[PDB]
């Protein structure tokens, strides 16, 4: 949770979230008294960093748009 | 021609103080005539010379099955309404507590069910019995069933608060 | 009141108050007019303030 | 002024004459391609909880105690074609052979006939407040027989790419409703399948991310710098 | 360019009259002032009729076949409207106030309550052509004694019942044979008879009055006479009735009082199915759907609309206008919707399509002098009278900033950096420009300089420059940014209201006090070129002024003005009624458009009417206020000298006609002008108005489609270019294949360019084939995006309504199905076990 | 080259980011329909989330 309120940390904290989802059961992930304090705080720094790495797709089209720069060429 | 209606033996008593209420809606608004042999513990309507007797059979049947008075009439009018019938059938574990899961404490659940989708829900030992339109008829058996098959109680009660809503909803 | 109506709000204002106001955590459609459409569906309170 | 006058030629190919061009509603079946309706069909079918809690008033209406109980059952002879106004066409499931909705007969009959473009033409035709009714009761117990054939219908309904947003928001939809049935038995067999195909028709809408994706940053380039 | 027609008039979804719901109760017919508005609910967008009374309007019919539409004025001049056409058919006078307007059911008649008759005539055709008189009367009744409030005609088209001022409410037949059946009149009452009904089957007669009665009239005996067999009551104190409504196939009697509370009851039994307030003005305007499952309420004096769905207990919408009150406008960068500033202290985010509300804001505790928009489309600055510039999130809507100055000033004019670092803002009292930082919040300084209260503010969006514009005649450009701190005055002939700057940040154009818009070059700091403004000018002449038009000083000069996203168009406009768009390359006027020909409002007509003027005054200057019917409205709350105040009935006089802001718009072609009325909106629509681009005497439209059909894709597109019909650009746009989309889009010529990029803009938003736009705007970025890219201002409102259809309908597509892709995966991936 | 690498290391990690945002909320979902109350009066079940949503103070500026 608090590795990932950065944006230089988070992908550690992504990767270990995403082992204990799917190697956990999840019945006993939610009924854990203390597990949404924690997942109510780790949604919205996710949202966060979705948005910010699919900006980073959107913007890396600008290869894409050097690359038929560069074919139409001559 | 006649119909005949039994009556059970818990509903005999209620039927036979509350019979001058029944029996003008089945002799001057619609025009049959009534008879209730008390031998065979039926009730027999016959047409006279002056199809009325499937909708009185119908209101007598309600009466039967145990909705009150004014239920049943709102049965006998109100032709876009209808009734349905089913046994749990889906004993300590499946039976002893299923109809404890539907009514609740102090039927407080069956209460919720019955003001979310509009229906009227009497309840036996492990009959149910829904009287309604056609859409809350099958939003009350599908929340019934839900949790007769087992479902969080929250999950039943948000989906009766969605229901409500999107019942009484235009578009 | 009455009397920026009658001065024709040419005026001066009061100086400051630097008052305290709490904001639940609450989806901004509910936080909107009635009408078919939303502008925005993010959360009243940010990722550091939640 | 009034009515449009037909550019045909007098002395002493109809759309032409008459000066329009009503846009076909697709153009090759290889192409996705939107609904012909409004366009927050989709933000309001994903988020009619939230909109219809906006639109609440702030405080409870003073009504009356004696107020019928079927009150909207009662009216009169301008009709509502609303779903709570439904009425059945002509032993005990969740919808019976006398009790069936005309949604569950179709999606029952589509099942049968493994196609359920009727389906898709009656999902498409009603109403917001019908869609999510519909999606919200979906026999979610037993074999979960109608769940996978509403996943198979939105599987032959997105691989003819049509109205495409609304197969996708009737998927979020199902996803929302009872993917919790759906998480839970997972490994289930039926819904592995009708789940396993879904997503090998759904593979292939990469096509529009990286379309907008392409066309978002180079715009953005060209407009700024 | 320059044709631009009437669009839409966002804001004041509600002003005076009756509010109508079509026959499919899909839209509702609102009268704002003296235009009629149409809102589609369900396919969500609206519109607004070009017609236009000379006064408000106050009541309205359309007939069930939804075809044609009559409104009639506040003194009975009606309009009688084509319906799918928008154009009007026939204007008739009836000479008297007609308190209602209605059509028939079977649609063949309908009827009108002119003062104390009665008068029923029948309605044209719709596909019969013009003629001089096209109505025919039916009859004329005359049985009341007093005027007529209401209307109801039976389900079939066979009685009709009307209710008076005077006590009772009469039944009549439509003809003379029946004349037996409809003879009585329904007498008891203690005040207003405000409504009579029939119930479903026309048996009884329900008679609601003003007091709060409503009377049950059934056909009984004690023959049988119309008795009225039961009295139900409101009991209502201090609030009374204002307007009924019975749908009479669902039993439903729904009133609206004169304190908001609008009850609405089940009517042979009288129970109060709900009962709730619009707000604290009365409820002016109550109309039931066709099916009866929405109600919609109108409130005049805030100017409200209200539709409410009464099974579900939830608003359909809610919604609050603005009369006479709106110091700015701003359009969004992605020019889909209005932020209004207004004078009772709030900003609302219009959008424009739907003509609905989306959000308000009030943490202004007084009035909102200016908006702005920064950050591309994130935050919006507004700056106050209170003293405050206070910026304000888009994204979770709050006031996450507010700068004040040390001073206790109110700000008049505000202006954001493009990177929106700074926000400077200026007084009319201050002569100082106060320049705050946005992340700090604090006050960066204080520029001082001008001898004359700061008229308005620009940054250029390019160089980042300030042009700021003072009352002493003195434009002054102050380098703020990096070691200069360095400023140049421009003087000028008058005092400066109204600044613009060019959208590449070259130049800058002023309004001034003569009347003149005088273009600077900014880095040389020379005129380029004026216009004379002064005499294309449209200023009335008020009903208490005593000098006339031609003389009058007031408003010959234009105190807002905007440029064109190219940069070489002017739109301005000021406080008369006539808003000039200009070129400036030519310096001439392209087009002069009159605001409104309303007389309700003031400073309309040049010539004012000598019949009014008597030998003591004019005639519109008596208050005829103690005439009316009630005390709310015989009150005279309008203390003395006010101007520009608050709340319109503490003023006295007619509202004067005005324009406070002008825009145009980022996206297509439009301008919106925020008058009185509400904010105009004008664009031009290419349906209409063959205007070619080079042709010959061989392009014509069968000799596209030959092109076509015989598949030249090229030769077939650019002769859809050269007749510039858009039905040919579209078809030609749609048969073009797939795999010679970009060949065809490396090959259209250079001047085409625009032509098919703003195609492809107002196009993609609304059509449906998204793949196949997209695939369109590829090839084209990728063909010729360098010449887009060295053209910026060219393509700066056609390529910004490209990203209005990426980000608005293709992104958020995406977003759906990358949510429903990793639910997907997370629901097959995991282990729900117990 | 660049190009293929960098955009399969950009949705490589977008990809759990989205797997996790779905995840979790996932479980809040089915622990609040485990757990939470039970109102079907709206303006009971509004009042409740009212009461009961995250609060935060903040320093205004009249």
């Amino acid at each position: 949770r608090d590795w990932n309120t950065n944006a230089k940390t988070h992908t550690i904290a992504q990767r270990t979230i995403r082992c204990i989802l799917m190697h956990h059961n999840i019945a006993k992930l939610s009924e854990i008294p203390g597990m949404v304090k924690i997942v109510d705080a780790i949604i919205p720094y996710t949202q966060r960093h979705f948005t910010r790495v699919d900006n980073l797709v959107e913007q890396s089209y600008i290869l894409d748009y050097a690359l038929v720069e560069m074919d139409k060429l001559f | 021609e006649s119909r005949k209606i039994m009556v059970p033996p818990h509903r005999m008593t209620p039927l036979r103080n509350s019979w001058t209420k029944i029996y003008p809606p089945l002799v001057e608004h619609l025009k049959l005539q009534v008879r209730m042999n008390l031998k065979t513990k039926s009730v027999e309507l016959r047409t006279n010379p002056k199809g009325a007797l499937q909708k009185g059979a119908d209101f007598i049947k309600a009466f039967t099955l145990g909705f009150d008075l004014d239920d049943s009439i709102a049965l006998l009018r109100l032709d876009d309404l209808y009734i349905e019938t089913f046994e749990v059938k889906d004993t300590g574990d499946h039976l002893s507590r299923a109809i404890g899961r539907i009514a609740g404490k102090d039927g407080k659940t069956k209460f919720a069910i019955e003001n979310a989708t509009r229906t009227r829900i009497v309840l036996a030992d492990s009959k149910i019995h829904i009287l309604g339109g056609f859409t809350h008829i099958r939003m009350a058996r599908e929340s019934v069933v839900s949790l007769i098959l087992g479902s969080p109680p929250g999950k039943v009660y948000g989906n009766l608060r969605t229901v409500a809503s999107r019942l009484k909803e235009r578009y | 009141y009455k009397l920026d109506v009658l001065s024709s709000v040419h005026f001066v204002p009061k100086p400051a108050s630097t008052s305290l106001e709490i904001r639940v955590e609450t989806p901004t459609i509910s936080m909107e007019d009635a009408q078919p459409l939303y502008m925005s569906n993010a959360s009243s309170l940010a990722p550091q303030e939640i | 002024q009034f009515k449009t006058v037909s550019t045909r030629t007098i002395d002493e190919l109809n759309d032409i004459d008459f000066n329009t061009y009503t846009s076909l509603e697709q153009i090759d079946k290889e192409l996705l391609t939107l609904s012909i309706g409004p366009r927050s069909k989709m933000n309001t079918l994903l988020h009619l909880d939230v909109i219809r809690k906006r639109s609440k008033p702030k405080e409870a209406p003073k009504k009356s105690e004696k107020l019928p109980f079927f009150l909207q059952l009662s009216g009169e002879k301008s009709v509502r074609e609303g779903i709570a106004h439904e009425t059945p066409e002509e032993f005990k499931v969740t919808g019976r052979l006398g009790f069936e909705s005309h949604f569950t007969k179709q999606l029952r009959e589509g099942s049968q006939s493994k196609d359920y473009s009727s389906l898709l033409a009656t999902l498409i035709n009603f109403s917001p407040a019908a869609v999510d009714l519909e999606i919200r009761s979906l026999n979610s117990f037993e074999p979960f027989d109608e769940i996978v054939w509403f996943i198979d219908a939105l599987t032959q309904g997105l691989k003819s790419n049509k109205n495409f947003e609304l197969y996708e928001t009737f998927m979020s939809l199902l996803f929302k409703a009872h993917g919790d049935v759906i998480h839970a038995n997972n490994k289930n067999q039926d819904i592995a399948s009708a789940l396993q195909n879904w997503e090998d028709v759904h593979k292939k809408e990469d096509r529009l991310d990286d379309l907008v994706k392409f066309c978002m940053g180079v715009a953005a380039f060209v407009t700024t710098a | 360019k320059s044709d631009f027609k009437f669009s839409n008039l966002l804001g004041t979804v509600y002003r005076q009259g009756n509010i109508t719901f079509s026959d499919d109760g899909k839209q509702l017919l609102s009268p704002v002032g003296n235009r009629v508005s149409v809102f589609d609910l369900i396919n969500n967008k609206s519109f607004t009729f070009e017609y236009e009374h000379r006064k408000n309007i106050a009541a309205i019919d359309l007939n069930k076949q939804g075809t044609l539409l009559i409104s009639i004025d506040e003194d009975g001049r009606a309009i009688l409207v084509n319906f799918k056409a928008r154009n009007v058919l026939h204007h008739f006078n009836f000479k008297e106030k007609c308190s209602a307007v209605k059509f028939s059911p079977d649609g063949r008649l309908f009827a009108l309550a002119s003062g104390r008759f009665l008068q029923i005539w029948k309605t044209p055709d719709v596909n019969k052509d013009r003629q001089f008189a096209p109505f025919v009367r039916h009859r004329v009744h005359a049985g009341h004694f007093q005027d007529i409030t209401s209307l109801t005609w039976s389900q079939d088209s066979r009685f009709i019942l009307t209710t008076s001022k005077d006590l009772s409410a009469k039944i009549w037949s439509v003809d003379s044979e029946e004349k037996n059946l409809a003879a009585t009149t329904f007498n008891g009452h203690r005040d207003y008879v405000m409504g009579a009904f029939f119930s479903h089957d026309q048996e009884k007669i329900y008679t609601v009055s003003k007091d709060g009665a409503v009377f049950v009239w059934e056909f009984t005996k004690r023959k049988y006479s119309w008795r009225i067999t039961k009295k139900h009551f409101f009991y209502a104190n201090q609030a009374k009735v204002k307007c009924v409504t019975f749908h009479p196939a669902t039993r439903l009697l729904a009133v609206g009082f004169t304190s908001g509370e609008f009850r609405l009851y089940d009517l042979p039994d009288f129970t109060l199915i709900q009962q709730l307030s619009m707000g604290q003005n009365p409820v002016n305007t109550v109309s039931v759907n066709q099916t009866g499952e929405w109600l919609a309420f109108g409130s005049s004096k805030l100017g409200q609309l209200l539709v409410y769905e009464w099974q579900s207990e939830s608003y359909i919408l809610k919604q609050q206008g603005h009369f006479d009150s709106t110091n700015s406008l701003a359009y969004s960068p992605d020019g889909s919707r209005v932020v209004t500033a207004s004078e009772d202290g709030k900003i609302k985010v219009w959008d424009i399509t739907s003509g609905f509300c989306l959000a308000t804001f009030e943490e202004h505790t007084s009035s909102v002098t200016a908006v702005q928009f920064a950050k591309r489309g994130q935050v919006m600055f507004s700056s106050s009278l209170d003293g405050t510039v206070r910026a304000w999130d888009l994204i979770r809507y709050r006031n996450f900033r507010t700068f004040t100055g040390t001073e206790r000033i109110q700000f008049n004019c505000l202006a954001v950096d493009p990177s929106g670092e700074v926000v400077c803002a200026g007084s009319l009292d201050n002569f100082d420009i106060h320049v705050w930082s946005v992340q700090t919040g604090q006050l960066l300084d204080a520029l001082s300089g001008h001898e004359g209260p700061v008229s308005c503010l620009s940054f250029s969006q390019e160089n980042s420059v300030l042009a700021s514009a003072s009352w002493d005649k003195t434009i002054r450009i102050w380098s703020i940014f990096g070691r200069s701190q360095q400023v140049e005055p421009i003087e000028v002939y008058s005092d400066v209201l109204a600044l613009s700057m060019r959208p590449d940040g070259k130049e800058v154009a002023v309004s001034t006090l003569k009347g003149q818009i005088s273009i600077f070059n900014i880095e040389d700091a020379k005129q380029v070129g004026n216009i004379d403004c002064r005499k294309d000018i449209i200023s009335g002449r008020f009903n208490q002024d005593r000098f006339t038009a031609k003389n009058s000083e007031r408003s010959k000069f234009f105190t807002t003005i905007h440029y064109s996203f190219d940069g070489m168009a002017i739109v301005a406009g000021g406080n008369n009624n006539s808003i000039c768009l200009y070129d400036v390359p030519n310096e001439v006027l392209l087009k002069r458009f009159i605001v409104s020909r309303n007389m309700a409002l003031n400073g309309t007509l040049e010539f004012l009417n000598s019949k009014k003027m008597t030998e003591a005054g004019s005639l519109d200057l008596i208050d005829d206020a103690g005439e009316n019917s009630d005390l709310e409205d015989r009150i005279d709350n309008s203390l003395p000298g006010s101007q520009r105040g608050g709340d319109l009935s503490t003023r006295k006089m007619r509202p004067e006609v005005r324009v406070t802001s002008v825009q145009f718009s980022p996206t297509a072609n439009a301008f919106a002008a925020a008058s009185t009325e509400g904010l105009l909106i004008y664009s031009t629509n290419d349906t209409i108005l063959f205007d070619p681009f080079d042709l010959d005497v061989d392009v014509t439209p069968h000799s596209t489609v030959e092109a076509l059909r015989e598949k030249q894709f090229l030769n077939a597109l650019v002769m859809a270019f050269r007749l510039n019909e858009e039905y040919l650009i579209n078809k030609v746009y749609e048969a073009i294949p797939i795999k010679e989309i970009p060949l065809v889009a490396s090959n259209i010529p250079a001047i085409y360019l625009p032509r098919i990029l703003k195609f492809i803009g107002d196009f993609a938003i609304e059509s449906q084939h998204i793949e196949f736009n997209l695939i369109w705007i590829k090839a084209l970025l990728s063909a010729s995006g360098g010449y887009i890219n060295e053209h910026k201002y060219l393509f700066s409102t056609a390529m910004r309504s490209i990203q209005r259809f990426i980000v608005r309908v293709a992104k958020e597509v995406v977003n759906t199905t990358t949510d429903n892709k990793y639910t997907y995966r997370f629901l097959v991936s995991t282990d729900g076990s117990m | 080259r660049v190009k293929t690498e960098l955009r399969s290391a950009l949705k490589s990690t977008e990809d759990d980011l989205g797997f996790n945002v779905q995840g979790l909320k996932f479980v809040k979902q089915q622990w609040n329909l485990r757990h939470n109350y039970e109102f079907v009066d709206e303006y009971d079940q509004q009042e409740k989330e009212s009461n009961s949503a995250r609060k935060r103070v903040f320093g205004t500026v009249i």
